[PDB]
RNA sequence: AGACCUGAGUGUGGCAGGACCACCCGCUAAACUUAAGCAUAUUACUCAGCGGAGGAAAAGAAAACAACCGUGAUUCUCUCAGUCAGCGGCGAGCGAAGAGGGAUUCAACUCGUUGCCGAAUCGGGUCUUAUAUGACCUCGAACUGUGGCA
RNA sequence: AAGAGAGUAGCACUGUUUGGGAAUGCAGUGUCAAGCCGGCAGGUAUUUGUCUGCCAAGGUUAAAUAUAGAG
């Protein structure tokens, strides 16, 4: 709040053959008599300084938030929309993809990689691996040095049994009890590739309800 | 967002829509509601006729919890009944009992055509409402 | 007991005998210094009522203050600005003389802690109060569970911050409820509460 | 040009905004999610330390004042002395076994007292009350088996001992009698209301009429 | 035994029906009781110190027979009509008992 | 010649003084500005000035609300509420409180006074591994009342 | 069986402060209580009679709160 205004500056007035901008007092510094306090002056105060009570956050209606999550889920069941978003699902047996519950008992990362290759989901994780690169612009100076694309998302009935799937680059884990719209539609575009476990798949009817049953 | 404002469209117009004559100066006509009876009189009299002056008695230390008294009409009573109980209420049979206090109502008014007989518990009631509910086949029970 | 007779006698300050005693005492006080140390309080029943005990570490002083209103210290009586701010002789101080006597003793003897005070005498130009003080470094004070709370550093110069009985009086803290809503924690704290602009995260 | 607008009363004429010359007077809530985590962490730590005591002490049930909230019930500050005497517990002792005591509250009714007495009797039967020293147990103290079989109440309201608040039940559907179908309820209510409203005017009329009887 | 209420919102004894209970005794009710020992102590002191200049003026007015003027004098000094009436009664008693 | 009261000198053991001052407590205290002029009003019980603490400070245990089917120390938050409360050249403008949902909460104690006792108290010295809430001594303080019980 | 804080509370004048309006709080001076039918409060002034809630003029006290140019 004090930036650019910590000077005892004053306008010289008219009759001295100079502009009427405020000028710095004193002498013997090469700064004396220079312009001050103006948004057009060097070392001056900026126009409309930014404040911290700007409205950073937003409110959204509860029903509208639930509407968006439902719509983004229905889009993930259409293979045309999945391909249009950018995922590689040419080797996937069926959409939506549902696998057995045994993947929760894995403990070694090698087992997870073998499972991904079996169901044909390894093409998408390979696409994310190759896309890794250094960000362009000032962003690489602000703790955002690397960028990468979004791969498949694996949905589990709870927040357990994820030790073997963590550390795999290009894979995301989700909990069916709290689905995030920021993950279901990255960048605002629908059609994310989702792999379901059987236990999590069977809970969808109870969590969201039907057209007649609440 | 700053990219939808008129200022983006006005880059290069030199006047931003305020005119070569007249210009954009600071506080002509004064600040706030100044001049309500001098040089702004026509606006005030035309749009806010009852602004200047007093009216009525005063009430020191008003407690609005003492005057709480919401109202409901006779024609909206079925919105409080059970979803099943209506449509099978008859003249001389068992009838649902509605408590207005538990639903947040104080006085029962008598507008409209009653749709089903019932027994209503209320604090206050109008004379027309009492007549209509009695004719239909219901009753009013006073509660405090 | 004997307290009742002493208490009821001091409720007759307008009687002939009490006026005679006070008149002689006022003449004696007029010829002493502004601050005087006493061996014993002149109103022992009143002193014990406000927290004095006959024990080592307790002391009593008598302090003199000048009666009348306040005069604004403006050169030659000239005030500037709007006429609403004029006037040099008719305005009054916002704290009472009882607390002015306490603060004068406290600022003079910095090794003591002021406890309370009470009224003693008055005349046409002077007022006299007696102040009870405690020495916090004494062994008997530090080992007494009823008074050792005053040793803690949070009670330093409590009379300069208006925390005594006299200071509470002019702050409005004798009142409660609807008579003290705008000054109850403190006048400044209430003003800060009612005037700060609040920004919720999701407004 | 001003048109047809509301007259503004925005109330922003003091120095609240921080600038180069003013400190300002503002309050923001950027610490809201961090403080939410901190309060939960402290509650969890306190529960671990005081185990197995319940987090919340027992409290009574009271009626909300004013006609607007006449029909509601909530939790009070502490149990009254008359309630404690009826239950059979001393006030000072009751404070050591997690019962809140309020010496200012008065009953004024029997329905309220009976509810709160029942709460105390239910709680006293469910108490365990570990002995002071295990080697020598006193009278009315839980044995070792009850001590090891002990859990901690975590309910935010201490209802695991007694339960929720108690209100009268709703009325079932019934049949209308014939006094109910003939009585005029507005006539009955209005007459009672008028007795209080015109008490003074009626008294003056009677006094003047009585004064005209000096014969 | 407080009066039981009716069941309606208006009229005399209005309100919801309960079972009212009598007020409990308290230690605050010891006020308004006579204070015999306090009264006796005040009598001893009043004997010792005697009268005051204000009380002598009221004494003279009562002797002449100006009761209304005595009340006006007392009310100005004490600031309350109830306080003034108590002061006049006290002086009347003392004169009678002397 | 000797006590008591009041008042000095010296000696022994201690404390105060300055800094920091964002937040907090007490005092003192403007004008620019707005009112399209201006004097009451507003800016504002704010800036400048003086004094005083802490890790927080201040407040706190009803001479409180309410008028109900009644609540129950303090502090803070949403709301009550920019108020069909109220103040104001009734102009410009200003402006709270009870109640309700919550955060916190095993939260409360005490002196004087009244009644029964009447140095049982404090300081100093010595002893008990101990400047003990212990014991003994003390023409030291204290009956112009320190302590203990209700 | 007793008692519970007096130049204190109140009142008048003057000044200031408050949304507080026949006077919300406070300060100076004058005057100055009650407690064998007590005192204070109950948001329009006075006198009289009821009802309701509390019992001033001494003291200590964690947590939930601030850090708007500090360490
Ligand atoms: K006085
Ligand atoms: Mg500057
Ligand atoms: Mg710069
Ligand atoms: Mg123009
Ligand atoms: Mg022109
Ligand atoms: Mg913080
Ligand atoms: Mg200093
Ligand atoms: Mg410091
Ligand atoms: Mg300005
Ligand atoms: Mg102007
Ligand atoms: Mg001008
Ligand atoms: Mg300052
Ligand atoms: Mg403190
Ligand atoms: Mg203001
Ligand atoms: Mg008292
Ligand atoms: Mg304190
Ligand atoms: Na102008």
């Amino acid at each position: 709040r004090l930036s650019g205004m910590k000077h005892s500056a004053e306008s010289w007035g008219t009759g001295r053959a100079v502009a009427r901008i405020p000028r710095i007092h004193g002498g013997g510094t090469s700064m004396s008599g220079a312009g001050a306090f103006g948004n057009m002056c060097r070392g001056g105060r900026m126009f409309a300084p930014t404040k911290i009570f700007r409205r950073w956050h937003r409110k959204i209606n509860l029903h509208q938030k639930r509407f968006a999550v439902v719509s983004a889920l229905a889009a993930s069941s259409l293979p045309a929309l999945v391909m249009s978003r950018g995922h590689k699902i040419e080797n996937v047996a069926e959409v939506p993809l549902v696998v057995e519950d045994g993947v929760r008992a894995y403990e070694k990362t090698k087992e997870a990689m073998t499972f991904l290759k079996t169901v044909g989901a390894i093409d998408d994780v390979n696409r994310v691996n190759d896309s890794r690169q250094i960000r362009a612009g000032r962003g690489k100076m602000r703790n955002r040095r690397y960028v990468a694309r979004r791969g498949p998302m694996l949905v589990m009935p709870d927040n357990k049994g994820t030790r073997a799937f963590r550390n795999i680059f290009g894979l995301d884990l989700a909990n069916v009890n709290s689905l995030n719209l920021l993950h279901l539609a990255p960048g605002g575009h629908v059609g994310r590739f989702i792999i379901w476990t059987k236990s999590a798949f069977e809970k969808l009817d109870k969590i969201f309800g039907t057209f007649t049953e609440p | 967002p700053t990219r939808f404002k008129k200022t983006r469209h006005q880059r290069g117009s030199t006047f931003c829509g305020y005119g070569r004559v007249g210009k954009h100066r600071k506080h002509p006509s004064g600040r706030g509601n100044a001049g309500g009876e001098h040089h702004h009189r026509i606006n005030f009299r035309k749009y806010h006729p009852g602004y200047f002056g007093k009216c009525g008695m005063n009430h020191y230390h008003k407690k609005k919890n003492t005057t709480w008294k919401p109202t409901i009409n006779l024609d909206n009573l079925t919105k409080l009944m059970a979803k099943d109980e209506a449509m099978k209420a008859k003249k001389g049979e068992a009838l649902p009992v509605i408590d207005l206090l538990a639903n947040g109502y104080s006085k029962l008014l008598g507008n409209g055509h009653l749709q089903a007989p019932c027994i209503v518990k209320a604090r206050w009631v109008s004379k027309l409402a009492d007549k209509k509910i009695r004719k239909a086949g219901g009753a009013v029970v006073l509660q405090a | 007991g004997s307290f009742m007779y002493l208490n009821e006698l001091w409720k007759k300050k307008s009687s002939d005998v009490m006026r005679f005693i006070q008149r002689v005492r006022a003449w004696e006080f007029r010829h002493q210094h502004t601050i005087v140390r006493l061996r014993r309080p002149t109103r022992p029943e009143k002193a014990r009522m406000v927290g004095y005990k006959t024990k080592q570490g307790y002391v009593v002083f008598r302090v003199r203050v000048r009666r009348g209103g306040r005069k604004r210290p403006v050169h030659k009586g000239i005030t500037y600005g709007k006429p609403n701010t004029a006037g040099v002789l008719g305005r009054k101080l916002n704290k009472n003389n009882r607390v002015v006597a306490e603060q004068r003793l406290g600022k003079k003897y910095g090794n003591l802690r002021v406890l309370n005070s009470y009224w003693v005498n008055a005349d046409s130009t002077f007022l006299w109060y007696e102040v009870v003080a405690v020495d916090p470094m004494h062994r008997a004070i530090r080992r007494d569970p009823r008074i050792n709370w005053i040793v803690n550093a949070v009670h330093k110069h409590r009379e300069q911050r208006g925390l005594t009985s006299a200071g509470r009086k002019h702050r409005g803290l004798r009142q409660k409820g609807h008579k003290a809503s705008k000054l109850r924690p403190s006048r400044r704290a209430a003003w800060r509460r009612n005037n700060r602009m609040v920004f919720l995260r999701k407004r | 040009p001003k048109g047809n607008n509301a007259i503004p009363h925005v109330h922003q004429r003091k120095h609240w905004n921080p600038c180069s010359s003013q400190k300002g007077n503002v309050k923001v809530f950027f610490n809201q999610p961090a403080q939410k985590q901190r309060r939960r962490r402290l509650r969890l730590l306190k529960a671990k330390k005081i185990f197995p005591r319940p987090l919340k002490a027992l409290r009574p049930q009271v009626n909300c004042p004013t006609v607007r909230y006449n029909m509601k019930r909530r939790l009070g500050r502490g149990f009254s002395l008359e309630e404690l005497k009826a239950a059979g517990v001393k006030p000072r002792y009751a404070r050591t076994i997690g019962i809140r005591v309020d010496r200012r509250r008065k009953n004024k009714s029997e329905e309220g007292m009976n509810i709160n007495v029942q709460r105390l009797k239910t709680y006293m039967s469910k108490l365990v009350l570990f002995p002071l020293n295990r080697k020598k147990p006193q009278k009315g103290d839980a044995t070792e088996e009850e001590v090891k079989a002990a859990t901690q109440d975590r309910s935010r309201y201490g209802t695991a001992a007694v339960g929720g608040l108690v209100t009268p039940a709703r009325e079932a559907p019934r049949k209308v009698t014939e006094e109910e179908s003939t009585k005029k309820m507005y006539k009955f209510l209005k007459k009672n209301h008028s007795a209080v409203r015109f008490f003074r005017a009626r008294n003056r009329r009677a006094a003047r009429k009585e004064a005209k009887e000096n014969e | 035994a407080p009066v039981p209420r009716t069941g309606i919102i208006a009229g005399f004894n209005k309100g919801y029906k309960t079972t009212r209970r009598a007020r409990r005794p308290s230690s605050n009710d010891r006020y308004a009781l006579p204070h015999k020992k306090l009264r006796a102590v005040k009598a001893i002191i009043s004997d010792l110190v005697g009268f005051s200049p204000m009380e002598r003026r009221v004494q003279e007015l009562l002797r002449v027979g100006k009761d209304k003027r005595a009340l006006k004098f007392c009310k100005k000094r004490l600031g309350s009509i109830k306080a003034a009436k108590k002061r006049r009664a006290k002086v009347e008693e003392a004169l009678r008992q002397q």
